[PDB]
């Protein structure tokens, strides 16, 4: 695998008007649609659903996992950050996960996964 | 001399040099193909093509 | 020639190069093709042959080396450059594989395949499609009759803003799978966004 | 006279007896191959034709390269005495497991030590051969490969001639081409300056080389005494003596070298002499030798130019300009003086596929055989072996690069038999070692007069090829020399002779040959006084009865295969005939084939030897046949199984099936047709079905070229085909793992999964959708950090990342049907797959489809039509009986395009299904003296023929129509004009005028709808030039040119063009925005700067050419 | 945005090239054989030309997406999307002029 020239992209290719091959490469990434539509509405649609949460709920997923200023805080440091316990954090994101599979949020967020 | 001018520019230089006391440059229409005339007018941009 | 140099008020030097220009990478890609087997355009073998002509005098003045030597380095150099900026415009031209022309950095713009004729030759457009025509002696003169499948694969984004705005799809990724899947709610929208 | 046993009996309006059966239609293809390899039944054919002394192909070619030395003397090699080994495997075999169907060879190499005078001897081993299957196919890695003849300039003496524009004084222009080596052009100018272009080098008197070959001066003068203008140049050069004119033409080829007479005189023999360097083909040597006549009472064994040649040819060009009629040379007969003609047949030979195969095995041969010298050059002399001295790689490679990528190896188009059999008998004039399209002139694509019998003037490509490829004639069989030959019956003493004789172009053009329909006496007298004649130059015109020489054989001598098989083709237009001949190799094989009312003599053979039904090889008896296999009891005591294939996919996508068609216990004669191949209907040709046709315009449903059809057609499946897809995918290893195929895939609902098996492919018989998955595979994955949601969706759903990506196979957009066969190809069973492929597995996908509109419908007479309508059965027009009329063709059309034949057609057509009976009581009628007695009745639904140039008369037609035999109710439905009164299927109320009706063979072509339709809103986009693009399952956009940007211009819209080409093509950030702007409620943005141009900007930088755009101010701006 | 009166040709010089490129290539590697990226100084050096992937840096330091306009010290490249990689130029310096 590594005794091969590589292919010159300027080669014609199937007779099609003598096209280069260069000319039939898809630029295999940054699909128009997806990020177009799909990704930014569900930002969109998260920033309102995580928002319908408790406020400080949302501040707290903000700072968990990074949605503003990045640097997922881990359970002790948001405990530290908000007064609280490393062991309370478990129980808020088991809290947040039951509330985010439940109600208009489910609905709106049934897609994407 | 011997180059083609077109007329609008040809004769607005003959009357802005003949203002001032030059002497007129004399002058004969001639006609063109029309390869010689897109070449003659054109942009460099289009002309390439 | 030395009218229309006198009066642009530059100077003749710049004929003479002392730094060359490479064009972005994306521009001569590098790309892998299914099996791993990488693909490229010779423009990067042409810029190699440039910087290793340029590094191996670099190499020999720094060294030093009688002049021979020296103004053969500088004489290959030349046309490394020679040959990157046209093929053919001097000379024999390189070739790599089965005795083909390497195309050239003005390759780019002159021929059937330069960039000047190909514009001059048109683009690929999106929202399109062709199909076989038939007479319709139903038609007034100011219709046409689409196939569904056509006119659903042509007015997509238009029928999935209308879906969601109806509610039959909750959001746009549910309104793009139920327009693939083609379930039977979408022909009336269909039929209500072309009016 | 039906030549196969169980042909179907259809009398024929045949007038004349052909003395001639058609020869094997393969035989082209077939015999080319057997002289290359050398077999016994070539060798004893070459026996019979009078060939003294034959010599196969390959040992023909091994055996001129041999004996391979070494300059020094003391090395010297040779091999001979090519014999080859039992094929590996099957045809089947091959075909099923993606094999090449070959045989190895080996060849006897003696290697001799001139030193030592030893002698070794062994067998070597020269790779894999792809041997031809029966069919004259080439079976390469799985599929089917035809190579097609090409048509070249035969080497040889062209004496050309042009006209002085000024002077108006005729230039004589010699030209010699050998088939490798210089060319030689002795030309005649106004200055008179004969001289020689040697390799299209600066112009040298003649005199001068002349002396230069070691003819002396008196020489010249008394051998050119006769020539003024010759002696006149002998009289003008200035260079003198032997030494000098060597060194001149040594400096005028390589100046600046050391002038020597040595090194001149080798370069003179090597560049002429010398068989490596210089050689004509034996056929150029050949053809030399009869145009100057010389050498004439040997057989040729010397290939090279000679000094002789050269001063005949001088002698030949001054004689022509002086304006001799003929001369003569000593040691030579008599020949004429006059100019050739380039696209004489007489010229332009054939090299079949033995000699395409021969030129690129002696090509392999040759590299071999440098670096063979090369190696016993510097490998030691003492244990040297043959064994360790050659070497088999180039060889092969060069035979395997020849079958892969050769211009001439195409893809067997499998459309029907009839497509196979017209591109095995093809006759392309491009290619490889061809002329191009651009270079070659529009001259060379017009018609002969000397193509009458060879090649065929209506059959040819309707695109830009047309011209460049053609076809045999019927009767046309290749020369050895490969010169197309045509069989003609001499006429003694005007007594035409049983007995044939096969004559090449020149022949013919030095004889006068009469043309078969020519009135012939039961005796072989001729009635007429005045034959017409066809003699040299293409003239045709009457001349007595006893001057004629020869005459034709058949009427449809000058047709091919193809074209023979269209009823009434003499009174269709050229055009209107080639069009109908090229939509015949269309038509897609129907589910249920029948054989047309009317149709030409053709069928029959063209179906057996196209070699898509299986034909009784033994005289047997059956002994159980089902709908797999047949097995046959030959007398001998021994058994036969033949296999058929069924619902195999074809080249094109179709279906080819094989249903058997004889019982058990059933008697079989050898060489009848057992089983009925697609487009077959009890063993002969049957492209399509028999339609009741009206012609008439309805409603404007048919209105230019459309066709209305009867419901049912669809409802009665009568124009319905069987198409396959065929799907592959393969897992390959990566770096980053191993990919493999699974039915667990990445976050996908059960249901979706439903269809596959166990080992993660589709169960066969499984209806399968568009975008449905067809096959799972996972790739590995390496490192990518998950968008927010997406992990944190994962996270609570409790469904790990699962790295590994969805690649799997799917149905491409447009696609659907059952699954009939799945094939999986895996490296731990030991099967060969490519390097880094573990397993490959490859889905077939049959659909089945039923005519809709769209798709497109054509007769054998060149009428094409498009489905403009599918009425219900209760809407067509119905005959006074009820009977509606199946299909209705626009009347606007038929006398326009002047293709009559289409009506003569349907009027033969009525006659055959209905009936005849031509009274006989009285006597038979005058316009049935000529009928033959078997044709004066037929019972219903009968089957006639009508041969190409010799059929049904306007007046047979005529009378047969007025003779028709009722209805089962009583009632004759046509009248003797052959229209009928139709009703209206809407108002009910009769058509005021009766209309035309009858049967009409029509066909299915392969340009379906379903191919056609494409539609595109947003997909893949190239890389380079950021344009849409794409596959089948996202289809790329439609070009908008310049001539649609003019029109756009012209309609002064300005803001269309503007999105046409920014906003929806090339703008990168635009086309997101807009596509925002359309799925949300706000509206489109103003569009930005095209990538096209940035591009542009950037490329041209690239060239030291500050490219700057400036605003009115000058100031720079930013892009 | 698009007021463009004029468009004009020039020939550029040495110092014009110099101003209007962001880097000199001075080695001749493409890209590595086993990690598939760019070698430094090469014909498709980051540093040069820009980040392969956008908000992304070849050491992964500032690999997050708050970072637009800060060129990493630890390998100094910038922090922009990938389509830059489509714009920005480089230049080579003969050691003799041609
Ligand atoms: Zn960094």
């Amino acid at each position: 695998e590594h005794s091969r020239d590589p292919v010159s992209l300027d080669m014609p290719v199937g007779s099609e008007e003598e096209a280069p091959l260069g000319d039939f490469i898809e630029d295999a990434e940054a699909m128009s649609a997806e990020n177009a539509v799909i990704a930014e509405l569900l930002h969109t649609d998260i920033r309102s659903v995580l928002a319908t949460l408790d406020e400080r709920e949302h501040q707290v997923i903000r700072l968990r996992f990074g949605l503003d200023d990045g640097q997922p805080r881990t359970l002790d440091q948001i405990g530290k950050l908000f007064g609280l316990s490393r062991e309370r954090v478990r129980q808020i994101e088991r809290d947040v996960m039951s509330k985010l599979r439940h109600g208009e949020r489910a609905d709106r967020l049934r897609s994407y996964a | 001399p011997g180059s083609l001018i077109d007329r609008a520019e040809f004769e607005a230089e003959n009357r802005r040099v003949v203002a001032e006391g030059g002497e007129p440059a004399a002058g004969r229409p001639v006609l063109m193909g029309i390869t010689k005339a897109s070449l003659a007018t054109d942009s460099w941009l289009s002309a390439a093509s | 020639v030395v009218a229309a140099f006198q009066q642009s008020g530059n100077s003749p030097m710049g004929m003479v190069l002392d730094a060359v220009p490479v064009i972005p990478p994306e521009l001569r890609p590098m790309v892998q093709l299914d099996g791993g087997r990488f693909a490229t355009s010779d423009l990067n073998d042409l810029y190699r042959r440039v910087i290793n002509r340029n590094n191996r005098l670099k190499r020999l003045i720094d060294l030093g080396a009688p002049e021979i030597i020296v103004n053969n380095e500088k004489r290959m150099l030349q046309e490394s450059v020679d040959a990157l900026f046209d093929n053919g415009r001097r000379g024999r031209p390189v070739t790599g594989p089965g005795n083909r022309p390497l195309k050239s950095l003005s390759d780019l713009l002159k021929g059937k395949q330069g960039r000047f004729r190909q514009n001059l030759l048109g683009k690929r457009v999106d929202y399109s499609g062709r199909s076989v025509i038939v007479v319709g002696p139903q038609l007034k003169l100011h219709q046409c009759g689409l196939p569904k499948l056509m006119a659903l694969e042509l007015f997509k984004p238009f029928v999935m803003k209308r879906l969601v705005d109806l509610n039959h799809a909750q959001n746009i990724k549910s309104a793009k799978r139920m327009v693939e899947r083609q379930r039977p709610q979408v022909w009336d929208v269909l039929e209500e966004v072309i009016a | 006279n039906n030549s196969v046993p169980g042909a179907p009996n259809r009398v024929s309006f045949a007038k004349l007896r052909e003395p001639l059966e058609v020869p094997g239609l393969l035989d082209v293809q077939t015999d080319s191959f057997e002289w290359l390899i050398g077999s016994p039944r070539w060798r004893e054919s070459a026996a019979e034709r009078g060939d003294v002394n034959p010599v196969g192909g390959l040992e023909e070619v091994l055996y001129e390269l041999s004996p391979i030395e070494d300059f020094s003397g003391s090395m010297s090699l040779s091999f001979s005495d090519p014999r080859f080994d039992d094929v590996k495997a099957p045809v089947d075999e091959c075909k099923d497991k993606d094999m090449t169907y070959a045989a190895p060879l080996f060849v006897t190499a003696e290697f001799i030590n001139n030193n030592t005078g030893e002698i070794k001897s062994q067998t070597v081993f020269m790779g894999d051969f792809p041997m031809m299957t029966e069919k004259g196919t080439f079976i390469i890695n799985g599929t089917e490969r035809v190579v097609v003849s090409q048509l070249v300039r035969s080497p040889g003496v062209y004496f050309d001639e042009t006209i002085d524009k000024s002077t108006d004084k005729t230039l004589h222009s010699v030209k010699v081409i050998p088939s490798r080596g210089a060319w030689l052009e002795f030309d005649v100018d106004k200055r008179d300056t004969v001289g020689v272009r040697i390799d299209r080098k600066r112009r040298q008197p003649v005199t001068v080389l002349l002396k230069a070959l070691g003819w002396t001066s008196e020489q010249i003068v008394e051998r050119f005494g006769f020539s003024e203008i010759m002696r006149s140049t002998l009289e003008k050069d200035n260079t003198v003596g032997t030494d000098e004119a060597l060194l001149d033409i040594y400096r005028k080829l390589r100046p600046g070298e050391p002038p020597t007479k040595e090194s001149a005189q080798t370069l003179l023999e090597n560049l002429f002499f010398k068989e490596k360097r210089y050689d004509l083909a034996r056929v150029g040597r050949y053809k030399v030798n009869k145009k100057l006549g010389l050498h004439v009472g040997e057989p040729i064994t010397s290939s090279t130019l000679t000094e002789e040649d050269v001063v005949a040819t001088i002698e030949y060009l001054v004689r022509l300009h002086e304006g001799q009629t003929t001369m003569t040379v000593p040691g030579g007969v008599e020949v004429p003086v006059e100019t050739d003609d380039i696209d004489h047949f007489g010229n332009r030979r054939l090299r079949t596929v033995g000699e395409l195969i021969q030129n690129q095995i002696r090509v392999g041969m040759s590299r071999m055989e440098r670096v063979v010298r090369e190696r016993m050059t510097t490998q030691d002399v003492e244990a040297i072996t043959p064994q360790t001295l050659i070497n088999i790689r180039p060889v092969v490679a060069a035979i395997k690069e020849f079958f892969g990528t050769s211009q001439l190896s195409q893809f067997m188009d499998q459309n029907n038999p009839l497509s196979g059999l017209t591109h095995k008998r093809r006759l392309s004039a491009l290619g490889p070692g061809g002329l191009s399209r651009e270079r070659a002139g529009l001259e060379v694509r017009d018609v002969h007069p000397s193509h009458y019998g060879r090649m065929c003037p209506i059959e040819t490509p309707e695109g830009p090829n047309i011209g460049l490829i053609g076809s045999l004639s019927v009767y046309a069989r290749v020369n050895p020399f490969g010169f197309i030959e045509t069989p003609y019956r001499k006429v003694v003493d005007g007594v035409v002779s049983d007995e044939i004789v096969y004559l090449t172009a020149d022949e013919e053009d030095r004889h006068v040959v009469a043309q078969a329909n020519s009135p012939i006496d039961a005796d072989g007298r001729f009635v007429e006084p005045r034959v017409l004649v066809r003699r040299k130059a293409g003239e045709v015109e009457y001349v007595p009865s006893s001057e004629v020489d020869y005459m034709d054989v058949s009427p449809r001598q000058m047709v091919s295969v193809a074209t023979a098989m269209i009823p009434f083709l003499e009174h269709d237009d050229a055009n209107r005939a080639l069009m109908g001949a090229n939509m015949q190799r269309q038509a897609v094989p129907l589910v249920r084939s029948e054989a047309p009312l009317v149709g030409t003599g053709m069928e029959l053979r063209a179906a057996i030897d196209a070699g898509d039904v299986v034909v009784a090889e033994e005289s047997g008896v059956i002994e159980e046949v089902s709908a797999d296999y047949i097995t046959v009891m030959h007398d001998n005591g021994t058994r036969r199984t033949y296999r058929m294939r069924k619902f195999a996919r074809s080249n094109h996508g179709t279906c080819a099936n094989q249903c058997p068609i004889v019982d058990a216990g059933d008697r079989v004669e050898a060489g009848q047709v057992i089983a009925d191949g697609p487009c077959t209907d009890d063993g002969e040709m049957a492209l399509g079905k028999n339609l009741l046709v009206a012609i008439m315009p309805w409603e404007g449903h048919n209105y230019e070229d459309a066709i209305i059809l009867s419901n049912r057609l669809v409802e009665e499946d009568v124009l319905t085909s069987i198409h396959i897809e065929e799907h592959e995918i393969d897992a390959r290893d990566t770096k980053l793992g191993a990919e493999e195929i699974t039915r667990d895939i990445p976050n996908i609902s059960d249901e979706v999964l439903a269809d596959l098996d166990e080992r993660g492919i589709v169960r066969i018989g499984a209806e399968v959708r568009d975008g449905d998955i067809l096959v799972g595979k996972v790739t590995p994955k390496g490192e990518t950090e998950l968008t927010p949601e997406e992990r944190l969706l994962r996270a609570i759903f409790g469904e790990k990342a699962r790295e590994v990506r969805d690649t799997s196979l799917k149905v491409p957009h447009g696609e659907s049907g059952k699954v009939i066969g799945i094939r999986v190809f895996s490296r731990e069973d030991e099967d060969e797959l490519p390097a880094g492929v573990n397993e490959l597995v490859r889905v077939y996908v049959a659909q089945k489809r039923k005519i809709s509109d769209g798709d497109k419908l054509a007769g054998r007479h060149g009428n094409k039509g498009v489905i403009g309508k599918i009425l219900p059965v209760e809407d067509m027009p119905f005959l006074a009986d009820g009977t509606p009329v199946d299909i209705i063709l626009n009347t606007h059309g038929v006398p326009r395009r002047m293709n009559i034949g289409q009506i003569l057609e349907t009027h033969l057509g009525w006659c055959a299904h209905s009936g005849w009976k031509v009274d006989a009581a009285k006597g038979v009628p005058d316009w049935a003296a000529r009928l033959p007695d078997e044709l004066l009745e037929a019972q219903p639904n009968a089957i006639v023929s009508t041969p190409v140039f010799d059929g049904a008369q306007e007046a047979e037609l005529q009378g047969l129509l007025s003779c028709t035999l009722p209805n089962r109710d009583g009632d004759v439905l046509v009248d003797a004009d052959g229209k009928a009164m139709l009703f209206d299927g809407r108002s009910g109320e009769p058509f005021p005028y009766p209309v035309t009706v009858g049967y009409m063979y029509i066909m299915k072509l392969h340009h379906l709808v379903d191919d056609k339709i494409h539609a595109r809103s947003t997909g893949p986009y190239s890389m380079i030039t950021q344009q849409p693009l794409g596959g089948k399952a996202q289809f790329g956009g439609q070009r908008f040119g310049e001539m649609e940007c003019w029109a756009m211009q012209a309609y002064g819209a300005a803001y269309t063009l503007q999105e046409l080409l920014t906003i929806k093509s090339d703008d990168t950030v635009g086309r997101v925005k807009v596509y925002e702007a359309i799925v949300k409620g706000e509206n489109i943005p103003e569009p930005g700067i095209p990538e096209s141009f940035k591009v542009l900007l950037k490329e041209l930088q690239s060239l030291c050419l500050n490219v700057e755009v400036l605003s009115s101010d000058g100031a720079a701006i930013e892009l | 945005v698009n007021f463009f009166d004029e468009l004009r040709i020039g020939l550029a010089t040495a110092e014009d090239i110099r101003q209007w490129s962001y880097g000199e290539v001075k080695k001749p590697e493409t890209i590595n054989y086993r990690t598939l990226k760019p070698e430094k100084d090469g014909l498709f050096c980051e540093k040069i030309f820009g980040p392969t992937r956008d908000w992304e840096c070849y050491c992964g330091k500032y690999k997050r997406v708050r970072f637009k306009g800060i060129i990493c010290e630890r390998c100094g490249v910038e922090v922009t999307r990938a389509k830059v990689r489509r714009e920005r130029m480089g230049h080579i310096e003969l050691a003799a002029p041609v």
